[PDB]
């Protein structure tokens, strides 16, 4: 028996790296409140109401989010699925026009603009007559072109623009993502898991945990938190152009308001067409903002002061500053609250200094109504203003940094926010999985013959 | 920070011959990038990540090391091959090596 | 449901503790082991399917927990390697079904570090 | 191919301010970052900062901070998506800046980091 | 509790397990292989991509002597410079994952000499039944 | 890993009154079955372990009618309609179906005076 | 259906044979009933219950018959 | 250079070669058969064809008495008035395009033959094994 | 058919200089192995023609380093180092992958007085 004849096995548990695509399903409870309120109700399969994760044992698989592609495919289906809730909704072109714009009614102090009271003309519903229509515009949406003054809006110069039908909701509802046949998703458990390296605990699953999609830039909000202690991530320490990602262990709460009772006023630009204009502003004029809880941010901050020491020795001076500029939509605050986007200021939280050993913060918040995220050609959407006063409560689940240096060796750290590229949000959440492709059709010897 | 020291400061040879340049770090376990800059003209990018050529660039660039001693050897030189050469890791750059004609 | 005794064990020993099991077939049922910390409460450590001959621990305590057992004389080893003082607990035999509850439970085998 | 067009050669008085365009054509401009480095005469290289061109974030030396600001200009025609503008104005100048002032892209490669630079602008030379 | 033997019989299961004990439960990595307007036709392309892997799988195995087996014996002897490791280690001591990062060179030798064993098989066995 | 923790963690109740202590699970509790596997815990002091009821509405045979336990896959607790002397003990929640399986704290029921 | 039909012992057979007896709280009518008088609409709607255990003892009985195979060729 | 040799291994080589050479080769038209928004709508139709086609083919294959053979035996007797030629022009001389049209108008009767052998073979079977 | 030239067709050179032949192909020569089956073949006079060098880079055993063929799938070159009186003969450009396989025209290097 000094020979051994082969034998193959189909069916061996034995998986290479691949990458393939993978379809979203989304949970059949948001199917209760259907016809298309939020995206993907109708595009969508219905999820397993099963999740059945089957822990391996002796196992060691090496994970890398940076070189993932499963965050580029969602970052892919995330803008493609965005364009394809926009195309039944109202173009925007007629109301490209030239405004005649004057102050709101205000006590105005000579030092602020903020909203602006337009009057223009409008077609009707035929095509002959025309109306003079006013409405309420903010003053990052006008731009004084060259008595009282005769503005145009902002995307006139380059692109119309849809706006968003309000019987569709911006929301996020939880996508899961099921492997296909012939893949398998396994998943990390290990709670000190750096995000690059041998997990030694992994777990194979047919469909993963509940992603809700946020939009936000600073600092992301609702990201599953880690659970023994306050992480970070990042792909080379010593290195600057990497975002330097964070993650919580306790959710430091916000609050977030806009206290102008607005009045949504219906215009009909054209036959079966109608536009959604602010129509008054009834109580009172008072500015957008945010407030957070100050004892625990402290403490917060104190727990990823005490978390960055470990990469960059205990003895250094961790300083925090605001951002350095840019664009808006980078430096401020970005998010969205029941349907209108903030942009919030962030200098109030990010001021301080760490040597080795009851109130709130308020921060200011500009609206735009007019929004164009990842920045595309030719493509912006007007979100139409709500009515009544609105408020939306939100955990903070982690932050997105950056570390500056140039040389000169000096013993500080400053570390200031990023935002950038949007794939980073979903890198917070997308990193304890990878994709594997089996390869099922094994050989091996073992002692046997064929009866001719 | 990081602090690259390269030595030799000035080295002189006779076409044909092997140059050997090495850069020392401070800090471990990262890449090293060497830039080749000719007298008068704009600067090039020779090797990155320790030991890949760029785009345009002949063999006989050769770099390898790990840790802290990094080397560039470049044998077979030419004419045209004579300038100044610097290792970039991270912001934090070279002086500069100096390949001199000899006679 | 047989067990065996406690004992008085020193830091860096390895120390095999066994219950037998008596009456209900190998083929059958499937062990586990516990521990009983006055902070931590109860905690799961590891299994045995005697058939197949290896499962999977807690995380924790793979390495230092190893489960053997003898399907011929069906007794049930555990063995630990490099204990310390922190393993002053009370260790339970349980029993399970597939699918299936905890049918039977062990008094205890405390190790007294 | 890859093009870094600069503008020219300028003579400037101490506590002036500068800025210079670096114009990048032949990829597209919304991806890839732009580098700032700076070349001083009898004292090597320096590095400047960096912006991400698809919002503008920008990052600068520490050394540096209160002194230069690094803007960008977009393409919004649909029919030339590639081409863009990098801006950056140095100010609080003295006579120890007198330097030459490069604009840098980064390897076009997958396995590259973000520092190998392969593609260079001309040469700005800034006299004070 | 639903118990660690589930574990077993469980999808992919006895990846970490060894060689020995995988056999068993080696049916449903077979079974779960199969079953499991822009985006119709991305969930549609990427089924029938798994259905034309299964079918070029089960023609590659049919070619050989096992059309609908999934243990299987040939009539091919193993090369000594393959893996020369005995019988006990690599059916009580390894898993296949290492079995498979082990032998990676040599897979496509053994595949063409499954194919010729086969071919020779075929040949004598019409050259036994042409006598009759 | 899918931790409990036990509210509250020690109820003095008289011989004859409503007790309900609740669990609150992380992740949720489904398996295939589509019943929650989660068993209640008892245990006596100086004892092993009994099991109370099985997964959230069967009963462990050898038990009286004084348990009953409810639950919709999130957070579970328990009522328990007339106090013993027998019924002080430890208590525990306990898991089913992920790995590692976790528990509870442990609640003590006392006596009020 | 035919990867289920292929894990069993008949890959390409119409008709087959295997090795696990009936039990007999299954149909429990004898032979002759059921394949003269029965249509076979009647005959699913009478053992719908036991069919999943019907497969899962083909199952055991297909796996350990490859086991058995497999010890019978090893000794030579 | 190549060889002449790797003309016969490659696809369709020997399709010129007579009907005695092709068997050796005949594997390669069986494995190169199956493997190989409105333009992913055709190429997806097309590849969901070509796997029906196969499918088609291996269910009538396998309703005979080789289910995963590529040569085979059977149990019907060949009618004279179908080729009238003997063995040794038939394996030595002729090509496969040129049997193919020579037979063209009797496949349906040798299929319908087949499916009555098998099925005979199957009752046979049956009441071989019915009395153990 | 993928007939080739020959670009030039006599070269007298001197014994120690360089000679630099070109073969220009019609179709590109690309098997499924990826290398380009060229051949390239001398033949003294009343002989038979040898092997110059394989595919562009290979060599054939039993022949000196004074010979270097390059190309790049569509034009083929040589480059000889240096000449010998052996190195008289005449000089073919051979094909691998198509039937029927076609040769160059044949140069016949010369001395030069
Ligand atoms: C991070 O995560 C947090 C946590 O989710 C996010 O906070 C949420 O943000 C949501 C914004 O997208 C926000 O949702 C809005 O809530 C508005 C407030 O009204 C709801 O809440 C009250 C009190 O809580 C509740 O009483 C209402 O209804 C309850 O009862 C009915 C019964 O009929 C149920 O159907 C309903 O689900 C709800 O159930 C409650 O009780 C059951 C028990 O029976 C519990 O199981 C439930 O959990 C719940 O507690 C309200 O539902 C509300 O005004 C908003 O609804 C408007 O907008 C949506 C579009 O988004 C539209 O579909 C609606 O029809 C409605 O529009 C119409 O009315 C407008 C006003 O008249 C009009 O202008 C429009 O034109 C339409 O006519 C919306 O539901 C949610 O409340 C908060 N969560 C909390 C706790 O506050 C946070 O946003 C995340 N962060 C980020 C950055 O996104
Ligand atoms: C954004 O900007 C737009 C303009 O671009 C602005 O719209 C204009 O608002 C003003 C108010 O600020 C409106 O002016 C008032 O209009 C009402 C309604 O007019 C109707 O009634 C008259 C009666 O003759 C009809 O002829 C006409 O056709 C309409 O049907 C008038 O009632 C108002 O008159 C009162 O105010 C005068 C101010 O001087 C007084 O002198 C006068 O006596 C009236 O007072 C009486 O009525 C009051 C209301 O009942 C009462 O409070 C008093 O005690 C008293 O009894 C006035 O003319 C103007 O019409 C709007 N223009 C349009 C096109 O709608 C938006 O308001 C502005 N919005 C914001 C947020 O800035
Ligand atoms: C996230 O966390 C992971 C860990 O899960 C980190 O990955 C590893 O990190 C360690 C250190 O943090 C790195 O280890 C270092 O490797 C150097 C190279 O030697 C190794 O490689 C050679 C072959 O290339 C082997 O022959 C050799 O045995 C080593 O395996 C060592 O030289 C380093 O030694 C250090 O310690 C000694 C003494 O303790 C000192 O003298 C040295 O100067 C030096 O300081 C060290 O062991 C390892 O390379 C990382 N691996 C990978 C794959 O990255 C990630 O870095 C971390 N990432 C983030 C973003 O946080
Ligand atoms: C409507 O808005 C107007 C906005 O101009 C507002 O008028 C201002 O009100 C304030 C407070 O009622 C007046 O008083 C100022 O505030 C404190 C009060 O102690 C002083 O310190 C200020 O002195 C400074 O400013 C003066 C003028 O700029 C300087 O001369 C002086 O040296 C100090 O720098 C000042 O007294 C303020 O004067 C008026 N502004 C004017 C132009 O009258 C008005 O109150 C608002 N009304 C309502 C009903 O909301
Ligand atoms: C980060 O913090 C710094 C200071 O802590 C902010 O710098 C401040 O920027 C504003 C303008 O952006 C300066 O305001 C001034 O406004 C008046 C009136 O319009 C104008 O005349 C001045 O020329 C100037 O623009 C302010 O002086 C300046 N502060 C300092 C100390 O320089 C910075 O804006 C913060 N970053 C972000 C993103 O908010
Ligand atoms: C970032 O945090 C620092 C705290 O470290 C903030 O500094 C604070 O600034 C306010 C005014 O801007 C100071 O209030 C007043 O300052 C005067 C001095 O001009 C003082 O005499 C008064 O008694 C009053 O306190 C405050 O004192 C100061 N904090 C400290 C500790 O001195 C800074 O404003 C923050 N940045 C931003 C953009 O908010
Ligand atoms: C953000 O994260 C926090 C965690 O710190 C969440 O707070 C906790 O959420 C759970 C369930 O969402 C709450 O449990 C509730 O208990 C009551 C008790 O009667 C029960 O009626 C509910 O059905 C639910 O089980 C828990 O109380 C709550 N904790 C606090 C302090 O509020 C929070 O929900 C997350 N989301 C947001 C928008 O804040
Ligand atoms: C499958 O066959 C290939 C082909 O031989 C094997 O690749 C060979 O792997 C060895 C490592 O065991 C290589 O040796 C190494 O070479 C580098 C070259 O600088 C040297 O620095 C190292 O110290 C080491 O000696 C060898 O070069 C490489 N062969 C080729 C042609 O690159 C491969 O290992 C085989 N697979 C298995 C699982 O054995
Ligand atoms: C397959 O197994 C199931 C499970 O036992 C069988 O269902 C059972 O069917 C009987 C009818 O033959 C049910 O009895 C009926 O119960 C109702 C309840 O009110 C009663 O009113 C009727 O008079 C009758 O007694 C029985 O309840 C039902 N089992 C369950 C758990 O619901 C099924 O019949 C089996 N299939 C075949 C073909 O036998
Ligand atoms: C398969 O069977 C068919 C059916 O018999 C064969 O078709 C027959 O072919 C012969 C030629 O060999 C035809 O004869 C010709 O008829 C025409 C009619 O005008 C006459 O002008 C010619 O001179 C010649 O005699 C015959 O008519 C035809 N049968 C029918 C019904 O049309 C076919 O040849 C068979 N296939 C093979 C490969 O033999
Ligand atoms: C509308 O608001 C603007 C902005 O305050 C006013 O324009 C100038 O405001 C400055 C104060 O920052 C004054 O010093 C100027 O005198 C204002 N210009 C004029 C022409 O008055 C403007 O007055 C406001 N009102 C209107 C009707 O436009
Ligand atoms: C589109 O219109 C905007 C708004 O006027 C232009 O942006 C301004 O351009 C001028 C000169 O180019 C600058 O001085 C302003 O600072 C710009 N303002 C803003 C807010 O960017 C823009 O140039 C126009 N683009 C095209 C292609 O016509
Ligand atoms: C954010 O808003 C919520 C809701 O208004 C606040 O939660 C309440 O805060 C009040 C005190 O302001 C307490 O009396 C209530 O018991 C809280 N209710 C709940 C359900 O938490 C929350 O405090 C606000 N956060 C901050 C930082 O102000
Ligand atoms: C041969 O097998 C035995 C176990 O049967 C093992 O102990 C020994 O190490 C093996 N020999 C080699 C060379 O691997
Ligand atoms: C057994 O079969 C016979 C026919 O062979 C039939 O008459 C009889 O009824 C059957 N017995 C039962 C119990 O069905
Ligand atoms: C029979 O076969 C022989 C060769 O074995 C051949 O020569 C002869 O022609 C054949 N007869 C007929 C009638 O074709």
């Amino acid at each position: 028996a000094e020979n051994l004849w082969v034998t193959v096995y189909y069916g061996v548990p034995v998986w290479k790296d691949a990458e393939t695509t993978l379809f979203c399903a989304s949970d059949a409870k948001a199917y209760e409140t259907e016809k298309h309120n939020v995206w993907a109700t109708h595009a969508c399969v219905p999820t397993d109401p099963n999740p059945q994760e089957i822990h391996l044992e002796n196992v060691t698989e090496e994970f890398n989010m940076w070189k993932n592609n499963m965050v580029e495919q969602m970052h892919t289906d995330i803008i493609s699925l965005w364009d394809q809730s926009l195309k039944p909704c109202v173009k925007l072109t007629p109301l490209c026009v030239t405004l005649q714009c004057t102050n709101v009614t205000n006590n105005i102090t000579d030092m602020r603009g903020e909203l602006k009271n337009c009057s223009f003309n409008m077609t009707t519903e035929l095509r002959d007559k025309k109306q003079k229509v006013y409405s309420l515009f903010y003053r990052l949406d006008v731009v004084q072109i060259n008595s009282n003054k005769e503005y145009r809006l902002i995307n006139c110069n380059t692109s119309a623009c849809t706006q968003a039908c309000p019987k569709v909701s911006f929301e996020p509802i939880p996508i899961h993502y099921c492997a296909p046949a012939g893949f398998a998703i396994l998943k990390c458990k290990d709670k000190k898991f750096n995000g690059t390296g041998p997990c030694p605990s992994v777990s194979t699953v047919q469909c993963t945990h509940g992603i809700k999609p946020v939009v936000s830039t600073q600092l992301l909000l609702n990201g599953s938190l880690a659970e023994e202690e306050v992480m970070i991530r990042s792909e080379n320490i010593t290195n600057n152009a990497k975002n330097i990602l964070v993650q919580f262990n306790t959710p430091v709460q916000i609050n977030c308001t806009r206290p102008n009772n607005n009045t949504r006023k219906s215009i009909r630009i054209g036959p079966g067409q109608a536009f959604y204009a602010t129509g008054d502003i009834i109580g009172d004029i008072r500015q957008a903002h945010c407030n957070v809880s100050k004892a625990t941010w402290n403490e917060t901050l104190g727990k990823v002061v005490k978390q960055l020491r470990k990469h960059f020795g205990n003895n250094t001076i961790i300083r925090f500053a605001n951002s350095s500029g840019g664009d808006l939509e980078v430096t401020t605050h970005s998010f969205n609250c029941g349907g209108e986007f903030f942009y919030c200021n962030t200098s109030g939280l990010f001021n301080s200094t760490w040597i080795s050993n009851n109130d709130s913060i308020t921060l200011p918040c500009r609206i735009k109504q007019i929004i164009n995220m990842w920045q595309r050609i030719g493509q912006c959407m007007y979100a139409p203003p709500i009515q009544g006063v609105i408020r939306c409560v939100s955990n903070i689940t982690g932050l997105i940094l950056t570390r500056d240096g140039g040389s000169t060796n000096s013993t500080t750290e400053t570390f200031r926010p990023g935002g950038g590229d949007m794939r980073d949000n979903w890198r917070s959440e997308l990193y304890k999985y990878k994709v594997v492709k089996i390869e099922p059709l094994g050989v091996a010897p073992t002692r046997c013959k064929r009866r001719v | 920070e990081i602090v690259l020291t390269q030595s030799p400061g000035i080295l002189s040879l006779s076409p044909g011959e092997t140059a050997t340049l090495f850069c020392k770090a401070s800090q471990g376990g990262n890449a090293m990038t060497w830039y080749q800059k000719r007298r008068g003209q704009v600067p090039r990018l020779l090797i990155y990540d320790t030991s890949r050529r760029a785009s345009g660039v002949p063999d006989r660039f050769v770099g390898s090391g790990s840790g802290t001693d990094f080397f560039l050897t470049i044998n077979k030189l030419d004419r045209e091959d004579f300038a100044v050469y610097y290792c970039q890791q991270f912001e934090f750059f070279g002086l500069g090596s100096e390949l001199e004609v000899h006679r | 449901l047989q067990q065996s005794g406690a004992d008085l064990v020193r830091p860096g020993a390895s120390v095999t503790l066994s219950c037998k099991a008596s009456g209900y077939t190998f083929t059958d049922y499937e062990m586990h082991w516990m521990k009983q910390t006055p902070v931590h409460g109860l905690e799961w450590i590891g299994a045995i399917v005697p058939e197949t001959g290896y499962t999977a621990y807690n995380q924790k305590f793979k390495g230092k927990a190893i489960l053997t057992a003898d399907k011929s004389s069906n007794t049930v080893y555990m063995q630990f390697r490099s204990l310390t003082s922190e393993d002053s607990a009370v260790y339970y035999c349980s029993r399970l079904k597939l699918l299936g509850y905890f049918d039977v439970w062990g008094t205890g085998t405390t190790v007294t570090v | 191919q890859v093009q870094l067009v600069q503008s020219g050669a300028v003579i400037k008085t101490p506590g002036s301010s500068v800025k210079i365009s670096c114009r990048a054509s032949g990829y597209n401009f919304r991806d890839y970052s732009i580098h700032w480095v700076r070349l001083i005469p009898d004292k090597g290289f320096e590095w400047i900062g960096w912006i991400k061109p698809l919002w503008g974030a920008v990052s600068y030396a520490r050394q540096l901070q209160g002194r230069v600001s690094m803007t960008r200009q977009l393409s919004q025609d649909p029919d030339d998506p590639d081409w863009g503008v990098a801006y950056m104005e140095f100010s609080g100048l003295t006579p120890a800046d007198t330097a030459e002032y490069f604009c840098v892209r980064r390897g076009s490669c997958d396995y590259c980091g973000d520092f190998p630079w392969q593609y260079w602008g001309q040469g700005t030379v800034v006299v004070v | 509790a639903v118990g660690i033997g589930a574990v077993f019989l469980g999808f992919l299961g006895a990846a970490g397990s060894t060689m020995g004990a995988a056999s068993m439960t080696l049916t449903v990595q077979a079974r779960n292989l199969l079953s499991g307007t822009v985006w119709g036709i991305k969930q549609l392309q990427a089924r029938v991509l798994a259905v034309e892997r299964y079918l070029r799988d089960q023609q590659l195995l049919g070619i050989w002597g096992c059309s609908g087996k999934l243990i299987c014996c040939t009539n091919v002897p193993w090369n000594s410079s393959w893996s020369n490791r005995n019988l006990s280690e690599i059916w009580d001591n390894m898993t296949w994952l290492q079995w498979d990062k082990e032998i990676s060179n040599y897979t496509q030798i053994i595949y063409g000499l499954l194919e010729e064993s086969q071919n020779q098989q075929e040949k004598n066995e019409q050259d036994l039944l042409a006598l009759d | 890993d899918v931790l409990m923790t036990q509210t509250p963690l020690s109820l003095p109740v008289s011989l004859g009154d409503q007790a309900s202590i609740s669990c609150k699970s992380s992740q949720s509790i489904v398996y295939k079955d589509g019943n929650s596997y989660l068993e209640w815990y008892l245990q006596k002091v100086g004892q092993s372990p009994k099991l109370l009821i099985y997964r959230v509405s069967n009963r462990f045979s050898g038990v009286p009618d004084r348990f009953s336990g409810s639950g919709s896959g999130t957070d579970f607790t328990l009522k328990i309609s007339r106090v013993e002397a027998e019924d002080l003990g430890v208590y525990y929640c306990f898991q089913g179906t992920h790995l590692p399986y976790t528990f509870g704290g442990g609640t003590k029921l006392e006596m009020k005076r």
